[PDB]
């Protein structure tokens, strides 16, 4: 089972909200490169290739491990989506 | 061919450990997780209560009057005691127990002796009440495996309770099995096994004396 | 696993003192798990020979031969003296494990049954219940991983000898036989039409059928179980 | 071309598929159970391994 | 035997005689009318399914052969015997999920 | 050279190359259709100075999955007893061989209608096996007999049993066949076979054996008082014997079925079906992947 | 109290079979020192094998020879079962030579013999010639471990070269028996009989030999730990 995945579907009023906002997250750490993520190092995912331990690369593993940690805000209408681009763009520039 | 594999340990005081060998060629985690197992619940040398005399007290289905305990929940708890011996010279102790009045007796109680430590002290043995009294002498001996009452049979006087045995330091082993590769080699093992003792010995000694056993055991087979 | 042994060499007897049972067994007289009465006890002989202070002591005696997973037997778990096989507390144990909880786990499993179809998908909704889908199913994969380790090693196949003819079946149809001619004399002297006859018949059938369904599962569990 | 296909780059698709699911379909499909996601583990041979819960 | 014969699966002496020659392509068979008959042998050939059809010979040099011996065994045939696949030694018992 | 390093002359495999998936069989060439190169094309290609060639590769190449050794090629050409069908100028033809081990994902069966895929090749150290050493071959399950009522294949076994140490064959028509009485007769022969040879070899019986004979009594399989052999002589009467697990040493809990079976592999080989996509043909007028 | 070292009996018959029993040993112990050397025994046992076969005139193994009865998918399944023995432990490969015609039943015996190398099954039939039948074969016999099928090793010495499967164990067959014993008051000790059954090619005692070693070198893999 996914770790954790009874607290996580204690946090929302239905199913569907979470992996609504599981994958927005998602896709919000891909496009910045997981550098607006909310884990502390050691809070990191990791993935055992031969040569090491690197990050984990899936980003839908990610959320679900940052979910878990309280430290996102989720509901509807919390900010215009031109202006959370445009301040995500801002803190955590994408690579051109 | 393949590469000396590496040994991983993991442990948690005492008590308990899990140890992992990989990689291994085909079929060489049961070769070796089967006969490891085998001799570290029969072969490891530890000790055991074998016998207990109480003060009035017939035989083993008998109450104790003022004790809230009968006689069979006594034996119980003394087959739980943990007795490690300091010098290799002992072979077998009796240990002393008397108290009285309202009290619980741990396993502090008994009386101490020489080169013989007691891993377990809070260990309940018995409640007495009021004008409760408790007289006993335990018998405890160094041995392997496990051997019922009946089998050893032993009776220092008439009204002595032979104890089951539980002489092995090693209180459980469990062991897996998972398939691993190293590139493309394909069907590699990785042996994980899971040692339980009590503590006299630790889990990565009693491995350490299997494979001793064992190696030892593979010398036999050299001059007819 | 957790089917246990009842045994029938022993068959009632009376006993005063547990050592007179005792001593009774060591002559070959009555069966380790021979229902008895010591003292108006209703025990039998495994449970006062061999009386474990914990789980590891019981399966660690399993271990080395002196008793079987399916010999009944005293364990002490969780401060309490229970009569029961080693086998039922090594599935408690599996359950115990699986889910990291010892105490929800004692209140979880059916203790003094065999487990089978029911009993396991009873187990399954509860855990589901207390404790939520991780960990059940953490519960489903050690389940599957203990039974099938132990169907493999436990003796279970089948030869033309384990379908089980009974006696009673003889009785049975002979009877039949015997009633058969009778309708047909009813039949001979225009009692009965056709349909009546052929409805008879069928019903005289249809009961034998279910009395040797009967009669073969009773064979198997008094003499084979 | 089967025998340019290297050894790394059995090791890049273990980094591939990490954490990711694919779905396992039988026909007939007749309630939503005849659709479930597993994360795969690479395997020689060339049958899909099933778990055996999941066949009722 | 009847089906191994009845589908062609093999080929069988015409008449009596005495085997001249034996070959994994062919075999030449001398009958009792002095006459020298030349069986040519079908090797690895394909059927409709891709399945192998080949026929093997399973006679020797100066054999005497009486009418309807076999010459040649086919595919599935071991001595003219209907060979479907293979007798193996089998327990049965669960075995780890297996 | 090493794309064409086995193609003949005329740009035909050679016999007894070994073809494996994308190596070609028959080397083929076709004009491009008239295109002017994309504004792209025409300045990569002044990048590099090279023309673009007029025929492009359109070989026959072995489909994923299949490949073996070339056995034979036969060559049609128009001009040569040969004509084809109009426009056409040669055909070629490749026949393509491979020896197929029974592999994980392969149906067997039997004639009374068990079957199943092969999940799982053992090493032989792993396999059940007779205490004088010898392993089993395939391991059946007993759930497979009960709700399907089909008998027959453990007589089979049992009588298979017989023959496995008589050396000997049997015949036993439909309806008209071997009775259990027969059958069991043969088995005590060849349980004197068995088992005599170890009386003889100087060995007596092994305390494993003891401990299976003590399960086998409780099961009221075997008749108490009588001796190791004459116990194991009912268990084999029964069809069944002392079966060690080779990954322990330790014997089977109980008496196991054990004989000969007759098994077929059937016309159903993963190695035909199993087949995946990543992208491909569409159809013409849907847009959608080919089936 | 504690049981020590056993008596070791040693039973040969040529270099094919061989029993081998320890005894007393402590209760259990037949176990669990007869299955894993059953394991060792049965899977890793060095050993020889028929690696490749070129035959003249022959390009693949489908096929037929003029003159010969058997065809070649049936000569190399003869070739298979060839037990060759190596006297030189440097020595990792040989090529045997046939060339055999007119009438004659091909045995084994009729390779071309070669230092330091030994054909343990001489009457091994290898293929039966006609009257005008030739064969002219070069096989490659190496060393090696385990079974390596045809495919996976893929060895051709020239271009018309097969490959052969290769089961290089020299182990036939392995049992064990553990019987009761006693020793002095001691009962339910373990008598064990390692019976070990090989081609020839390397004795039983031999085999027992690597087989301890193989053994003693895994229980060496436990010598420095790690912590996870
Ligand atoms: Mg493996
Ligand atoms: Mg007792
Ligand atoms: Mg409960």
């Amino acid at each position: 089972a996914e770790p954790g995945i009874d607290k996580l579907f204690g946090m929302v009023d239905s199913k569907y909200r979470l992996t609504v906002v599981v994958a927005k997250r998602a896709q919000q750490l891909l496009r910045h490169g997981f550098k607006n993520t909310v884990l502390e190092p050691e809070e990191r995912p990791k993935m055992q290739t031969l040569e090491g331990l690197f990050d984990d690369p899936n980003a839908v593993t990610w959320a679900m491990k940052e979910l878990l940690t309280g430290r996102l805000v989720f509901g509807e209408n919390l900010v215009p989506e031109d202006r959370l681009q445009k301040e995500m763009e801002r803190l955590y520039p994408v690579e051109r | 061919k393949l590469k000396a594999p590496v040994f991983t340990v993991r442990t948690q005081g005492r008590e308990y450990g899990e140890f992992v060998l990989e990689p291994l060629e085909r079929g060489f985690g049961v070769t070796l997780g089967n006969p490891l197992r085998r001799i570290l619940l029969s072969s490891i040398p530890g000790t055991a209560v074998t016998s207990v005399y109480i003060e009035d007290v017939l035989h083993e289905f008998s109450t104790i009057p003022g004790v809230k305990e009968d006689v069979v929940e006594i034996i119980l708890n003394l087959k739980e005691l943990v007795v490690r011996f300091l010098n290799p010279s002992l072979q077998t102790v009796t240990l002393l127990l008397k108290a009285e009045g309202p009290k619980e007796v741990k396993a502090r109680d008994f009386l101490p002796v020489a080169d013989v430590e007691i891993m377990n002290p809070d260990l309940h043995i018995a409640t007495l009440e009021e004008g409760g009294r408790l007289n006993m002498e335990v018998r405890v001996d160094r041995g392997v495996g496990y051997v019922p009452a009946e089998k050893h049979g032993i009776k220092d006087r008439i009204n002595a309770i032979p104890v089951d045995a539980v002489f092995s330091p090693v209180r459980r082993v469990a062991f897996q099995v998972e398939d691993t590769r190293l590139g493309q080699r394909t069907d590699l093992d990785k042996l994980t096994l899971r040692i339980w003792t009590d503590g006299s010995v630790t889990p990565l000694e009693a491995l350490n004396q299997a494979v001793e056993i064992l190696r030892e055991h593979l010398t036999y087979f050299s001059n007819p | 696993i957790t089917q246990v042994r009842k045994e029938k060499k022993g068959a009632g007897l009376e006993f005063a003192t547990p050592e007179e049972a005792l001593a009774a067994h060591e002559r070959g007289e009555v069966a380790l798990n021979a229902p008895i009465k010591v003292a108006g006890r209703e025990t039998s002989v495994g449970r006062l020979k061999y009386v474990f202070a914990n789980p590891d002591e019981a399966l660690l005696a399993v271990a080395h031969g002196i008793v079987d997973l399916q010999d009944v037997v005293t364990v002490r778990y969780m401060g309490k003296r229970l009569e029961t096989s080693p086998g039922r507390i090594l599935f408690a144990r599996i359950v115990a494990e699986a889910v990291e909880d010892e105490k929800v786990a004692w209140e979880l499993i059916q203790l003094d049954v065999p487990q089978e179809k029911n009993s396991l998908k009873d187990l399954v909704y509860q855990a589901f219940l207390r404790l939520g889908m991780e960990k059940t199913a953490r519960l489903l994969d050690a389940l599957k991983y203990y039974g099938f380790t132990f169907s493999t090693t436990s003796g279970i196949t089948i030869g033309i000898d384990d379908a089980v003819i009974p006696e009673e079946k003889k009785q049975y149809l002979e009877e039949a036989d015997r009633k058969l001619l009778q309708i047909e004399q009813a039949y001979e002297m225009g009692f009965l039409t056709d349909r009546e006859r052929y409805d008879q018949i069928l019903q005289l059938w249809t009961e034998t059928t279910e009395k040797v369904t009967q009669a073969v599962f009773k064979n198997f569990e008094e003499n084979y179980p | 071309r089967q025998r340019d296909i290297k050894d790394e780059v059995w090791d890049a698709l273990e980094e591939v598929i990490h954490g990711k699911v694919v779905l396992l379909n039988r026909a007939p499909t007749l309630h939503r159970l005849g659709i479930q996601a597993f994360q795969p583990v690479l395997v020689e041979g060339q049958s899909i391994q099933l778990h055996p819960l999941v066949c009722e | 035997e009847r089906v191994v014969r009845d589908s062609l699966a093999a080929l069988y002496a015409e008449e009596d005689g005495e085997v001249a020659k034996v070959d994994g392509n062919r075999i030449v068979v001398r009958y009792e009318d002095g006459r020298l008959v030349e069986y040519p042998l079908r090797r690895f050939y394909r059927s409709n399914q891709g399945t192998a059809l080949d026929q093997r010979p399973r006679v020797v040099v100066g054999q005497r052969v009486r009418k309807g011996d076999l010459l040649a065994d086919g595919p599935a045939s071991e001595n003219g015997f209907l060979a479907l696949g293979q007798n193996v030694l089998v327990a049965i018992m669960p075995f780890d999920g297996y | 050279e090493a794309a064409l390093r086995d193609l003949d002359e005329e740009g035909v495999v050679r016999i007894g190359a070994e073809v494996k998936p994308g190596d070609i069989l028959v080397g083929r060439t076709s004009f491009k259709g008239e295109s002017e190169p994309t504004p792209e094309e025409r300045l990569l290609r002044s990048i590099f100075g090279e023309k673009a060639r007029d025929v492009k590769d359109t070989s026959l190449r072995v489909p994923p999955g299949e490949g073996g050794i070339v056995v034979r090629t036969v060559r049609l050409r128009r001009g040569d007893g040969v004509e084809l069908k109009p426009g056409v100028r040669e055909v070629v033809r490749v026949y393509v061989a491979q020896k197929r081990k029974l592999q994980v994902g392969d149906k067997l069966a039997n004639r009374h209608g068990n079957k199943g895929v092969v999940a799982k090749i053992l090493p032989v150290e792993d396999m059940p096996h007779l205490p004088d050493g010898t392993p089993v071959d395939v391991i059946l399950n007993p759930l497979g007999v009960p709700s399907r009522m089909n008998l027959g294949q453990i007589l089979e076994t049992h009588l298979g049993l017989a023959g496995y140490f008589l050396g000997q064959r049997y015949i036993s028509p439909i309806f008209d066949g071997a009775k259990e009485p027969e059958i069991k007769e043969l088995l005590a022969q060849a349980f004197e076979v068995y088992f005599g040879k170890r009386k003889g070899e100087g060995f007596g019986v092994d305390k494993r054996e003891v401990e299976v004979l003590r399960r086998a009594e409780k099961l009221g399989l075997v008749t108490p008082g009588k001796t190791p052999e004459e116990q194991l002589k009912e268990l084999f009467l029964q069809g069944k014997v002392v079966l060690y697990d080779g990954r322990t040493g330790e014997p089977i809990e109980g008496p196991i079925v054990v004989g000969q079976m007759f098994i077929m592999k059937l016309y159903h080989m993963v190695e035909d079906k199993m087949h995946a996509r990543s992208t491909g043909p569409y159809s013409l007028i849907t847009q959608q992947p080919l089936g």
